[PDB]
RNA sequence: ACGCAGAAGUCUCAAAGUGUCGGAUUGUUCACCCGCUAAUAGGGAACGUGAGCUGGGUUUAGACCGUCGUGAGACAGGUUAG
RNA sequence: ACUCUCUUAAGGUAGCCAAAUGCCUCGUCAUCUAAUUAGUGACGCGCAUGAAUGGAUUAACGAGAUUCCCACUGUCCCUACU
RNA sequence: GGAAAAACCGUAAAUCCUAUCUUUUAAAGGAAGGAGAAGUCGUAACAAGGUUUCCGUAGGUGAACCUGCGGAAGGAUCAU
RNA sequence: AGCAUUUGUCUAAAAUACUUCCAUUAAUCAAGAACGAAAGUUAAGGGAGUGAAGACGAUCAGAUACCGUCGUAAUCUUAAC
RNA sequence: AACCUGGUUGAUCUUGCCAGUAGUCAUAUGCUUGUCUCAAAGAUUAAGCCAUGCAAGUGAAAGUAUAUAUAUAUAUAUGUAGAAACUGCGAACGGCUCAUUAAAACAGUUAUAGUCUACUUGACAUUUAUAAGGAUAACUACGGAAAAGCUGUAGCUAAUACUUGCAUUAUCCUUUUGGAUAAGUAUUUGUUAGAAGGAAUUAUAACAAAGAAGUAACACGUAAAGUGUGUAUCAAUCGAGUUUCUGACCUAUCAGCUUUUGAUGUUAGGGUAUUGGCCUAACAUGGCUAUGACGGGUAACGGGGAAUUAGAGUUCGAUUCCGGAGAGGGAGCCUGAGAAAUAGCUACCACAUCUAAGGAAGGCAGCAGGCGCGUAAAUUACCCAAUUCUAAAGAAGAGAGGUAGUGACAAGAAAUAACAAUGCAAGGUUUGUAUUGGAAUGGUGGGAAUUUAAAACCUUCCCAGAGUAACAAUUGGAGGGCAAGUCUGGUGCCAGCAGCCGCGGUAAUUCCAGCUCCAAUAGCGUAUAUUAAAAUUGUUGCAGUUAAAACGCUCGUAGUUGAAUUUCAAAGAAUCAUUCUUUUUAAAAUCCGAUUUUGUUACUUUGAGUAAAUUAGAGUGUUCAAAGCAAACAGUUAAAGCAUUGUGUUUGAAUACUAUAGCAUGGAAUAACAAAAUUGAACAAGCUAAAAUUUUUUGUUCUUAUUUUGGCUUAGUUACGAUU
């Protein structure tokens, strides 16, 4: 009749995935969970198609059934569980820790994170609500509630967040001069510093961002994620660091290696 | 229910298309009368429950001057703003004017003020006479067919005068 | 659903198919370069037309444009790799300058004749079809194989062929000759 | 009795005991169809039956068209009204 | 058609039809029906249609002549009671 | 509490009656148009085609057409 | 479209002249409307001449035509179209 | 490939058509098909019908076992498996078709502060107690019917089926401590107070009434104090319903439509999950229409897109992704979070099956296959290995999906010999080409290695294995258009051919054969559809004296088009009498003599936000190519790198188009528009009624007044105020 569509075709599925034309009829469809469908990776894609620790979906199932992999200090066998923009995967058996980051080619990549530094993540809040007794809960990009947050923090602030206790290590006020990562839009998968904020009334708030090649571009506010400060980047970016080379420059650079 | 089968904005005529769906939605009207409490639970989309009062006699009436509420029987339905048929047939709606038993309110006023928290500014003489004779006019404000209860407020002054004139060549 | 695999046509014959001059020139191209079909010329024409169209797009576009310098550098690199362009041929008027004999010259049968491995282009074609050549130690039976500039030094006879001395091809006949001669003697 | 295998059916004798219809079209006997049927046979009775009816037709006087007749008119010519 | 002709004065034109006008005839074809000497529209070598002897067509109109369909019904099945 | 069964509003299939529109499709008979064969009768048009032509129109004609009326030259006159 | 006697009346018109006034009012225009030869229709006059129809004489192979003579409708005015 | 020839004539130039000619992931058909890779495939005709089969189920740490099987301990205990069955959860996806539906559905673009949302995710609760209460299925028996996924009694007994129910926090007193008092989340009513969003009746806080549901009486098991299943509220997520703006094919031989009967507005209700004439009552008398309403047509699902494209364009979009519709026709429900489901149900109509003729059950536009229709379309194959989906989710299922079979739909690649001798030909001792005779090679037949879910194909190796390499290339043409014969017979305006012009009526270059030649080639004819051709529909870009075409003439509403006019410039710097760039030259408002702002729209510039496939286009030797999205690199069987022998490495999976509208955005020109004298407005002064400030007596209330601010009336004063 009508209701929930449970399938995702190969062609229909996000270009970000890198699921090739001949390689199947379908893609995996994500469970509801940490991030939106278009803005996430399931464990099947991560294990097989990125890491290549399995040949097939069955070999992924053989890895998953075991107690070996834990994400957010939680063991998971759930194949289509979505891992979102930024969080820490630990695989106990291989002793491996991966932090999820955007590539410059607009796809999600697992970037190796230090064993100690696996403890924490940097987490953007999307909204912050007052519940009964005038009692705060923050609501995160990764779909988590952080209860009892101090009123100093505001609705676009990022926060460094422990994974063991689930609570805040430090926080960064949203402002001009903060290192920002673009998460959707035209400029998707790049890092810059906020050059200027101008309010838009009744309509989309736009933010001006400067690259580290000293080039300035606009981006919509909703899809800019604060990621560090002018003083320092707050987390371990991959080597590219969101910096834009043009195709001619990039291909010449590739050739000159 | 559906609007697409009705006439076009120009006054034009539109062919019937799309066979009827569940979620266009719309069901028979409430018939709620005066009698001992009886209600049927109605199951709406998503498992959302509504309560269909089929009979009631005692609703929650608010004396809004002190802002206080007590449960009280309605003696009669006396005027209805929407049409004369509903009041004559005795079917409640959220703009019926009913008559309530004044005794819980009368007791509360006596307890609070000591003659007949609290504002204590003295009730108007016409309204006070009406409370004394038990013929207290009140307006229904909840939707009994949706919420399972007919709850209302005690009317006064300009609302009282308007509805009294509405209630009753000649004068 | 249908297969998402692509496919594309390689040839067309231009209007007026009885254009005398065109016909005579094409016949001379078949004769000279050991082709089997007008369709062979037409595929080479399609390649040349693709080159002409690209070159038109580049030369129409201005200096200091990102698409233009990227596509132009990429085309010139590719043409150098294919061996179409000469040493100082690195500008758009040489891309326009390309001609059908030069494209034909890149073919493996033409190179096999040129190197002297076969005594004619048609002989070279049959030599290649009968599985006797190798390019960089890879056997190939295709006469229309287009040789890259680096590849040209690496063209020789197959070591797994009878020419390469691995075994005679007609073991039966060679054995018959040995057996008959030994029986009589 | 048969050119009667059965089933049909035909010629026929004693036989008038018993039956022999619904409609369409007609001024109509007759006729010509359709349907049922057991078969829808043929005839007499002052051409059975007007102090039984009916009055549609032939066949009083009015009228009409055609032909024929100079004409008046005629017409086992048609037609309407009696 | 066109041409000529005898007779006679000229030899049926526009139209029109088995008509209240077609003997033969219940003419032939459709259609209407269940069955059509009926009805209708046609056809038309017309016994003997036809142009003020008026031909052709008509809305309104009719105690007009005629066919058919609906409604209605003891006309009738088939009579019975008052 | 509770089956069968009824009653009341409300959805409302379907059926039938009309009314209007739509689509093919039948029909005796009528009346056109074209195609074909070097068909019959004239000699209309083409030259001043042996009455210059054509137009509008009306009436006549076995026709082709003719005549009238009023235009034009696309006239044979761009000249007292 | 069409408009030729005389004199008068009622009307319009273009150019010229203007150190006169207005101050963009315009251009071309589906819809719609106005005027619109000749003939025809319908009604009154008028019916001279000309003269569709029609009639005769020829002409001619035939001629229902050209030509000749006669001749109704029409031509003219008023009123409609 | 930004293009043309032949055809009105005795000859000519034109108009104009016809004809050739090329393409078409666009179909049929004719002939031919030695091969290989690749792969469209019952839409167009009947949203016509279906025989038989199958297409949706589910139990490997965690609900229920005295059918049963089995290993230990003193028949019985622990336990472990277990047909079956209740229970739980799914089957609303997918697959299929395109009849519809023409401002609707759909597309871009909003809005939802008008709402609902299972699974999943993260927060995380408030008004008999050593742990409850039974009752029901499978099961046992007797049975009934021709038949059926028909089912009747009685006895039982479980659940994670069903029904109950068992001290915690905050406020006030004491002072930390010790006492006292209270105590409902959604949701609804009546009264108020009032983190964030442009905007609040939102978050939130208090009051007075009601008020669901609830918060574990369930199952496993971490010492080299753990877990499952399941639960109210809140948020997320997978979504969905609505909803804004802008966007359509043909039609005037369709000009007025809509309103009894909700048409259009308002008010009041009701309903709905919620806004809503969605539905009812009452009140208005509207609303919509040439910028084509309202009808009518469509061989009309919409879009991403497809074909041809020099540029415009023109034709096409059942059909691999998305959105909608639909499941014989309508209608109505149930179940559930989600369906007006159709391998859910019910009824009617249209169909239609078995019947023992009492009654019973039914829905291929799922996959095969069949029938009918037609010019027209494959196997009742094998498999869940991959791809994913469904569950109590590893190990089971899945006609979803894959693999084959049939496949000259389309696309790529590629044979039908090569070679040396003689003989022959021309050229000065060369090049070119009826006889011989040795090498090479696949197709074809076989065995393996291999490939594989398995099998087949591919590749590799080894056997076999061409001389007329009979291991046999065809189609259509040869007067012109138009590449090839004044070639041979036969027929004799006949037979016939031939897009077109034409040939044939007796010495045929057009027919019928034969011969030779020519074109393309494992493909080539033919037809229909469609594009180029066609500047023959014309924005670019037509034609209208005589070829087709100026309305008889004029006015005129819609329509389109509509004069000049307003801030000129100057100098510097950079750069090759040039070019790109910077500074200053009125006035008002504002801030510390200086500092910084100044009409709206069209048009234009940058941008934001854009699904892939396709398309353009980079990277990348599939054995090349069509392709794919991969790959490359070192190493007989290793060093390097970084870790205190473990551990390969470099990677790639680009870039862009992605409405015209909308959103943000700089703008000087050019356009528009607004501002714009039967006298207008800029300012100073005075009078005047309104509000606030300062004052100021009266105890949780309470007077009056000066003053200050805004509104309005009147004499003056500006560079005062009208372009031609």
């Amino acid at each position: 009749g009508k209701g929930i569509k449970k399938h995702l075709k190969r062609v229909n599925a996000p270009s970000h995935w890198m699921l090739n034309k001949m390689g199947g009829q379908y893609a995996p469809k994500t469970s509801s969970g940490p991030h939106k469908l278009l803005e996430s990776i399931p464990l099947v894609i991560l294990l097989r198609n990125r890491l290549k620790y399995a040949l097939t979906f069955d070999e992924v199932k053989m890895i998953l059934i075991q107690k070996i992999v834990k994400v957010d200090n939680k063991v998971r066998t759930d194949c289509t569980f979505p891992v979102g923009l930024m969080d820490v995967i630990h695989i106990t058996k291989s002793n491996e820790y991966f932090r999820l980051l955007y590539d410059i080619k607009g796809r999600f990549v697992p970037h190796r994170i230090t064993n100690e530094e696996s403890k924490y993540k940097l987490c953007k809040v999307k909204k912050i609500l007052l519940r009964k007794g005038r009692l705060s809960i923050a609501v995160t990009h990764d779909g988590r509630s952080i209860p009892y947050i101090h009123p100093d923090v505001k609705v676009n602030d990022t926060v460094r967040l422990d994974l063991e206790t689930g609570k805040v290590l430090e926080h960064l006020k949203f402002q001009v001069g903060s290192l920002v990562m673009v998460t959707a839009g035209h400029s998707v998968g790049r890092v810059g510093v906020i050059s200027s904020i101008d309010k838009n009334m009744g309509t989309y708030d736009i933010i001006h961002v400067k690259d580290s090649r000293n080039k300035v571009f606009a981006t919509r506010l909703s899809n800019v994620f604060v990621i560090g400060d002018n003083t320092k980047p707050y987390i371990s970016l991959p080597r590219e660091k969101g910096i834009k080379l043009d195709i001619i420059e990039e291909r010449r650079n590739r050739l000159k290696a | 229910r559906d609007g697409r089968h009705k006439l076009r904005l120009t006054g034009g005529k539109k062919k019937i298309h799309k066979k009827k769906r569940k979620y266009e939605l719309g069901r028979p009207p409430s018939n709620t009368k005066l009698g001992s409490r009886q209600v049927h639970v109605v199951r709406g989309r998503g498992r959302n429950y509504k309560y269909r009062a089929i009979k009631l006699d005692s609703g929650s009436f608010s004396w809004p001057t002190f802002g206080i509420s007590k449960n009280t029987r309605i003696i009669d339905v006396v005027y209805n703003a929407s049409n004369n048929e509903l009041v004559r047939t005795k079917t409640l709606v959220k703009n019926c004017i009913v008559v309530i038993d004044s005794h819980p309110f009368t007791t509360w006023y006596e307890n609070t003020f000591g003659t007949t928290i609290g504002k204590s500014k003295n009730i108007d003489p016409l309204l006070l006479e009406q409370f004394k004779q038990g013929r207290v006019l009140a307006c229904i404000s909840s939707r009994p067919g949706q919420c399972g209860k007919a709850d209302g407020y005690i009317i006064e002054g300009d609302e009282l005068l308007f509805y009294k004139r509405k209630m009753d060549k000649r004068n | 659903p249908k297969s998402y695999r692509n496919y594309s046509k390689t040839a067309r014959n231009p209007k007026r198919p009885f254009e005398k001059e065109r016909l005579d020139q094409e016949l001379k191209l078949i004769g000279e370069y050991g082709l089997k079909n007008k369709r062979e010329i037409w595929r080479v024409q399609y390649l040349l037309a693709k080159i002409r169209s690209a070159a038109r797009y580049l030369l129409t576009l201005d200096e200091k444009s990102s698409k233009r310098i990227f596509q132009g550098e990429a085309l010139l690199r590719r043409m150098v790799r294919q061996g179409l362009l000469g040493e100082n041929e690195e500008k758009l008027d040489y891309v326009l300058g390309l001609t059908l004999p030069k494209l034909l010259e890149r073919r493996l049968q033409t190179k096999v004749f040129k190197l002297g491995l076969a005594k004619s282009v048609h002989h070279a074609r049959v030599l290649i079809r009968q599985r006797h050549i190798r390019v960089g130690k890879q056997m190939v039976d295709i006469p229309s194989f287009l040789v890259r500039v680096d590849s040209e030094k690496h063209i020789d006879f197959a070591t797994t062929s009878p020419f390469g001395g691995a075994r005679p091809g007609r073991v039966k006949r060679k054995s018959l000759k040995k057996q008959k001669e030994k029986t009589e003697a």
